[PDB]
């Protein structure tokens, strides 16, 4: 039982990169998780959502480095999401 | 040495002090009671502090009659506190 | 937030006089210049807690001026949110007082099930928790149909969330150290002070308003009136947990009970 | 020099990690900021405590209505409170007094009283909206502190 | 001999600082303090240098009856702060 | 519909005395209170990561 | 999870765990055996003093 | 450097010179701690780590804690400082000149005093003492016995009997 | 049972560890007179020396011998 | 002697670290998370909290009276310290004569600390809140002494390295097993928080937080051990920091389950519940050597 919680966690690690992916992951973001990815969205904003996972699943909508002229990479709110946060992000269920 | 060990801690303590402030730029008689039981408790404890010291030593039959007799004492005067104490 | 001075004697409490007031914000004048409709957020706004309970008594305030009974569905949705209220309200009631004593716990144990309780809020109405929903027109909006589903799907995990309080709070030697025997009024000068809320239902007096006269379809729905023995705290708690469990009842007969129609 | 400047850095970065609040209760807007407290939007995630702490605090949020008998009263806190603090109106009371706003006991939006740096504009300000109270102020320190 | 004289005048020291006053009752029970405390010093040397072993546990006794005295004298102070506002060797009443 | 809250002294002699007393001696109840927190720590936090994840709303 | 909370037991694994081993390793540095004698009661003592005596001079722990 | 008990006894009577003087009873207060601190480690150099460990566990870990609250209960608030009062400063000043005075002549070693005592070496003979015993030895590694000594056991009970009963009757 | 069985039951019921001050302490004090168990421990106190021996010059006397291993003095092998 | 030098730097990162600690397992305790945004899982946060505190947060003084508020931290944090001393990892630094008298005494004698303090500010409303502090710290030291003394009256003399060698086999759990939840509670004296709650305010509670450690590893020597093997330190090592943070989880617990006792109330819990337990052992405590031959 905890082998199989063990190859979950270094598959998760392969998933999103790797050595240098998951690191990158782990400093910007809060939590690094895998999942399925929309993708579409002006200023390349990644979205990888559709996951079960836990209450509220909509996770990951990950930031944009320099969207506009902010360069947000080490810091980056929630500013960014165009006109996509009423469906992939909060409310409705099909992806824009 | 036991003084080397006592200095080099009060020494980085007051050391904490320095940074801490030169870095920086920009009525109720009832709780007397309480000392009181508390200090005349500590002296019957300093008389069983060498309970696991001179046992080792001295005859069993002549401390054992002594030895509860102290705490006896000790549960009496905590006897006396019963009958009307205080609120605290 | 209280002044609350005190007259310490020694170390018990002789004079207390609650200086309060320091949040007269003077909703009685503010009002007299707005028209009935437009009145009505204001008493959404008198307490921090109650939503449905409060506006409650202002629309059928309104009712009873105007002579108009509400439609046989609205008064459905005004005692399964007049009930979601009684549970949202004795969630503070418990937690607040439980944060005032020092219990670190039972305060975010329920607060994760509040602000799924809030959820239901949104959903229904545009705001987090002042909602300009029950109105001298009975009910403004309609139920959505993805609710009245999540509404049994809550209650049936709230059983255990609220098990999770008198496995926790009420079997403790220190609660029942604190909270026992703290102001122990029983007596008919009670009445004559008239709390009328949990004081007066709490301990002795059998009296309450619910039973007695009849707001929005009652007598259908079946009550459990928890009723103490003795003025202290902590029978005027152990009623408030009663009340907590004796309220998951007057939901399921809602859910039970839904005649479709006009709002 | 660049030597300078990467420290200024770093002593904007320590109040950026933790800020530690002074939450003033008497409002509606007292509970939604107890759901910060609540575990669907943690804030104890980020370097913030609700341990208060009323002389040690850094960052107190004003939270909702301030009657002219508070008014004094918030006023001698905000002394009392160390050099680097920040002020956070939160709601519509705290802002310019959403509602009461024509009462005669209610003093017309903190700023008259307390200079206020971050404002929070919704009446019930969501938990979502309140997390610009904090990360929105952790995105304004920059400073600048040259000499 | 060398030790002694120090010890010994720190308790002819404390003899003065008990009969000399400025008007502070709490400062002269203090003292009481410092002079049981340069008696069990000046015993402690006396016992410990000539091995006397059973003599070592009348030090021991004689703590006991230091605090005996320095809180039930102690206690009498706060009756007279009960009486009267504040401590004061110049607020009497006897004659 | 009177529900009451008082139990009026549910000891009575040997069996339900002593076990009452015994959550006075020694604790229990602590261990009781010990065992909802326990519980509690192992199942997973309920935790939304504000600028990538997103509190759920309404139409 | 877990891999969140023994990440803060790990890093008292390392700060904690250093005062056992500064006080064990030490020992290597100041003694050729690994060892510091502690008196207790004056024979013990006198068998450090005798010590000092034989062989090496300076030194309190020595073989033969 | 070479004196080991003869420094710290100087240190010693530097705390009862704020007792000769009247700084206030918390400064005064603050002459316990010091005093009677260093007063351990006079007793600790002679042998005896029981006898010399008591003042820490009673006199600092008790009879000025308890000193503490009355200090609070009566002449509280403040202290006055010690330099802006008359007398004060002046017994403070009169008091060291009695011990600083005296150290000037202890150099080389004999010195004239009011007593026949004269205050010698006290480096070479300043333990007094050569190997005496061996295992639970140093005069204090048996210190205290409730054998022999049963009379002053039950006479020690009875002061402390007293103590809790008569304070309880005076207040 | 006038007080045996009436004052025994009230007192687990208002306030039991007061139970445990008189019952523990009790034992304390009556069982090192019962137990034929306390002999032992006074008979190896006294045969630990602490102190060096002494050696007694003897003039025609019974039950000593040498420092070797014999059938002499007291020497205690109580349960080996 | 560089011993000293590794037993204060990295032990006050142990105290920094406990923040974290205490944020972390409480937080898991609420269901909600610990610090995640400043670090990997917010390990950048003591050092990111010594920052903030200590250089640019100024003290507003309130009177400042001369010789105090400045002395204050030097007889919390100092004395704190010295507690590390004698404490029987594998080979102590400098072993005393008798161990458990400097533990008990430096313990008492940080009851100043919280003392110093109600004189540092000039309002009645602070000293009266502090000596009722001080009042809890007071009446638990005399538990502390009593069950001490009835532990070692079981086996070994005031040496702390006497205490490992009695716990070859079993545990001292078993044999006080009353006296094993007694001290557990005792222990929470010098403001805990979890009882009853009253320099800059950053180094203050240091060494307040450093005593939860002391207590801790106290705990896992009176009561822990296993075993010593003098051929390898290591494997002691290794398990004495599961042994000594086990219980360092169990004061967050008390903390994060259970709410204020009431002063009164928690002054009843000692003199009329705690007292007369703890002298009735202490009786048996003395019998016990005494009734089966063990008085080493
Ligand atoms: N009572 C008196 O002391 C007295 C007596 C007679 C006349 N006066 C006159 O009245 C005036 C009173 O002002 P004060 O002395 O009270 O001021 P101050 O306290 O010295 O403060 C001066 C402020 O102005 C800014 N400043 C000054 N010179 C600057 C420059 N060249 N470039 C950019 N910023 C500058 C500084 O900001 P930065 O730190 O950001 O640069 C600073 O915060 C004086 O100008 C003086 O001539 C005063
Ligand atoms: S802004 Fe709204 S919720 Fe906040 S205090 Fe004002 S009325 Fe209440």
């Amino acid at each position: 039982e905890l082998l199989q919680v063990l190859k979950r966690g270094l598959q998760q690690v392969s998933g999103h990169g790797g050595l240098r992916g998951y690191l990158r992951v782990l400093f910007r973001a809060n939590d690094v998780r895998v999942g399925t990815l929309v993708g579409e969205d002006k200023y390349g904003n990644k979205y990888y959502e559709d996951n079960k996972q836990f209450f509220g699943r909509h996770r990951w909508v990950i930031y944009t480095t320099e969207m506009n002229g902010k360069n947000t990479f080490w810091d980056v709110d929630g500013s960014m999401v165009p006109p996509e946060w009423h469906r992939w992000l909060h409310c409705m269920t099909d992806d824009p | 040495n036991l003084m080397l060990a006592l200095l080099t801690n009060f020494t980085l303590a007051t050391l904490l002090v320095i940074i801490a402030f030169w870095l920086p730029q920009l009525f109720s008689m009832k709780f007397f009671l309480v000392a009181i039981t508390f200090l005349l408790f500590d002296l019957e404890i300093a008389l069983l502090l060498p309970l696991p010291w001179a046992s080792q030593t001295a005859n069993l039959n002549t401390m054992l009659t002594m030895a509860l007799f102290l705490i006896i004492l000790l549960a009496v005067s905590l006897a006396y506190e019963w009958t009307q104490k205080g609120l605290e | 937030v209280l002044r609350l001075v005190m007259e310490l004697s020694g170390e018990m409490v002789r004079k207390c006089d609650p200086h309060i007031g320091l949040l007269h914000r003077g909703t009685e004048k503010l009002i007299e210049y707005k028209t009935y409709l437009q009145a009505l957020p204001y008493f959404d706004r008198l307490d921090y807690v109650s939503m449905m309970c409060n506006e409650q008594a202002y629309s059928l305030a309104v009712e009873k001026l105007l002579n108009i009974r509400p439609p046989p569905r609205a008064q459905w949705i005004r005692v399964l949110f007049g009930e979601i209220t009684r549970l949202l309200n004795h969630i503070m009631a418990v937690t607040t007082h439980a944060l005032d004593i020092g219990a670190m716990t039972p305060f975010f144990w329920m607060f994760e099930e509040r602000e799924k309780m809030f959820e239901f809020y949104e959903r229904v109405s545009g705001a987090r928790m002042h909602a300009a929903y029950v109105r001298p027109g009975g009910v403004h909006q309609d139920l959505p149909l993805g609710l009245m589903d999540d509404i049994y799907e809550f209650s049936k995990n709230f059983s255990l969330r609220i098990d999770e309080l008198e496995e926790m709070l009420t079997n403790n030697r220190i609660w029942r150290n604190r909270t026992v025997d703290i102001g122990i009024v029983t007596a008919e000068d009670a009445l004559n002070y008239g709390f009328s809320g949990v004081m007066l239902r709490g301990s002795g007096i059998q009296w309450d308003l619910r039973k007695t006269q009849p707001y929005d379809v009652y007598d259908q729905v079946e009550f459990d009136v928890p009723i103490g023995s003795r003025g202290d705290c902590y029978d005027r708690y152990l009623c408030r947990v009663e009340e907590m469990r004796q309220s998951i009842r007057i939901i399921s007969q809602c859910l039970n009970k839904m005649p479709p129609g006009e709002i | 020099e660049y030597v300078v400047a990467k420290l200024d850095d770093l002593i904007n970065w320590a109040r950026r990690s933790s800020l530690w609040p002074m939450t003033f209760g008497l409002a509606c807007c007292a509970v939604e900021m107890m759901h910060m407290a609540a575990p669907r939007y943690d804030m104890d995630r980020f370097g913030v405590v609700f341990r208060a702490s009323p002389r040690q605090s850094d960052v107190m949020i004003v939270a909702g209505t301030l009657t002219n008998k508070m008014a004094p009263a918030l006023r001698k806190v905000y002394d009392q409170m160390p050099e680097p603090r920040y002020v956070v109106s939160m709601g519509s009371c705290a802002n310019g007094g959403g509602y009461y706003h024509y009462s005669y006991s209610v003093v017309r939006g903190c700023d008259r009283i307390v200079p206020v740096d971050i404002y929070v504009p919704g009446c019930p300000p969501t938990a979502e909206a309140l997390l610009y109270g904090i990360l929105q102020l952790q995105k304004k320190i920059k400073r600048e502190k040259r000499l | 001999s060398m030790v002694y004289m120090n010890i010994m005048m720190a308790f002819t020291v404390s003899l003065v600082g008990l009969l000399m006053y400025r008007s502070h009752l709490m400062s002269s029970l203090l003292c009481l303090e410092g002079m049981m405390l340069s008696l069990f010093v000046m015993a402690a040397l006396t016992i410990l240098n000539s091995h006397f072993t059973l003599a070592s546990m009348m030090p021991i006794i004689l703590l006991v009856f230091a605090a005996c005295e320095a809180a039930l004298g102690l206690s009498l102070l706060v009756m007279v702060s009960n009486t009267y506002g504040t401590d004061y060797v110049q607020n009497l009443n006897l004659l | 519909t009177y529900k009451y809250v008082n139990l009026r002294e549910p000891s009575m002699d040997m069996k339900s005395v002593t076990d009452r007393a015994a959550q006075t001696l020694l604790w229990t109840e602590l261990i009781r209170g010990l065992g909802m927190t326990l519980s509690y720590l192992f199942r997973e936090p309920a935790t939304i990561n504000y600028p990538f994840e997103k509190g759920p709303l309404s139409p | 999870m877990w891999f969140e909370v023994l990440p803060g037991i790990a890093v008292m694994g390392v700060c904690l765990f250093i005062p056992g081993m500064a006080t064990a390793r030490i020992h290597r540095f100041s003694n050729g055996g690994k060892e510091k004698r502690v008196a207790h009661y004056p024979y013990q003592w006198y068998l450090m003093e005798r010590d000092r005596r034989v062989s090496g001079v300076n030194r309190s722990y020595v073989s033969k | 450097m070479l004196y080991i008990v003869f420094i710290l006894s100087v240190i010693f009577v530097m705390g009862f010179v704020g007792f000769s003087s009247k700084p206030s009873p918390i400064y005064g207060g603050l002459g316990l701690i010091v005093s009677g601190g260093v007063g351990c480690g006079i007793v600790l150099n002679f042998g005896g780590s029981f006898l010399g460990l008591m003042v820490f566990l009673i006199y600092l870990g008790g009879m000025m804690v308890v000193f503490g609250y009355t200090t609070a209960m009566a002449t509280e608030q403040y202290p006055e400082i010690w330099l802006s009062n008359k007398a004060v400063l002046g017994a403070f000043v009169t008091g060291l000149l009695m011990e600083f005075f005296m150290v000037y002549y202890v150099l080389k070693d004999k010195e004239v005093e009011v007593v026949f005592e004269f205050n010698g070496l006290g480096d070479w003979v300043i333990y007094d003492t050569g190997d005496s015993g061996f295992f639970s030895e140093e005069a204090m590694g048996i210190a205290a016995l409730y054998s022999y000594g049963t009379w002053l056991v039950i006479v020690t009970g009875w002061s402390l009997l007293i103590g809790v009963v008569v304070i309880m009757e005076i207040t | 049972a006038e007080r045996v069985a009436a004052f025994l039951k009230n007192v687990w019921a208002k306030e039991p560890v007061l139970v445990a001050s008189f019952a523990i302490a009790g034992l304390a004090v009556i069982l090192p007179t019962l137990s034929p168990y306390t002999k032992y421990s006074l008979m190896i106190n006294x045969x630990x020396x602490x102190x060096x021996x002494x050696x007694x010059x003897x003039x025609x006397x019974x039950x000593x011998x040498x420092x070797x291993x014999x059938x002499x003095x007291x020497x205690x092998x109580x349960x080996x | 002697m560089i011993n000293i030098l590794m037993l204060i730097i990295p032990i006050l990162l142990a105290v920094a670290f406990l923040t974290l600690v205490e944020r972390k397992v409480l937080g898991y305790m609420q269901l909600r998370k610990g610090p995640n945004v400043v670090g990997p899982y917010g390990l950048l946060q003591p050092i990111a909290d010594a920052i903030k505190l200590f250089i640019k947060e100024p003290l507003r003084p309130a009177t400042s009276s001369a010789s105090m508020f400045i002395l204050a931290p030097i007889m919390a944090l100092g004395l704190a310290l010295t507690m590390w001393i004698p404490l029987p990892m594998p080979y102590p630094l400098i072993n005393m004569n008798l161990g458990v008298l400097f533990m008990l005494a430096m313990s008492s004698l940080a009851v100043y600390s919280i003392l110093w303090s109600g004189w540092a500010s000039n309002s009645k409303y602070a000293l009266i809140g502090a000596l009722r502090a001080v009042a809890q710290t007071i009446s638990y030291e005399v538990t502390l002494a009593i069950i001490l003394l009835s532990v070692l009256l079981m086996s070994g003399s005031f040496t702390l390295s006497t205490l490992i060698t009695t716990q070859e086999q079993m545990w001292l759990i078993l044999p006080a097993w009353p006296l094993a939840m007694m001290w557990f509670i005792s222990t929470l004296a010098e403001t805990n928080r979890a009882p009853f709650d009253l320099g800059p305010f950053a180094l203050f509670f240091m060494a307040e937080y450093a005593n939860i450690i002391m207590m801790n590893i106290f705990t896992a020597i009176l009561f822990l051990g296993t075993s010593h093997n003098p051929h390898m330190p290591e494997l002691y090592t290794i398990n004495f920091t599961i042994k000594s943070l086990l219980l360092t989880m169990s004061f967050l617990w008390i903390r994060a389950s259970y709410p204020r006792f009431r002063y009164d109330q928690l002054m009843h819990l000692l003199w009329k519940n705690f007292l007369p337990l703890t002298l009735a052992l202490c009786m048996w405590h003395v019998s016990l050597p005494i009734l089966t031959s063990g008085i080493p």
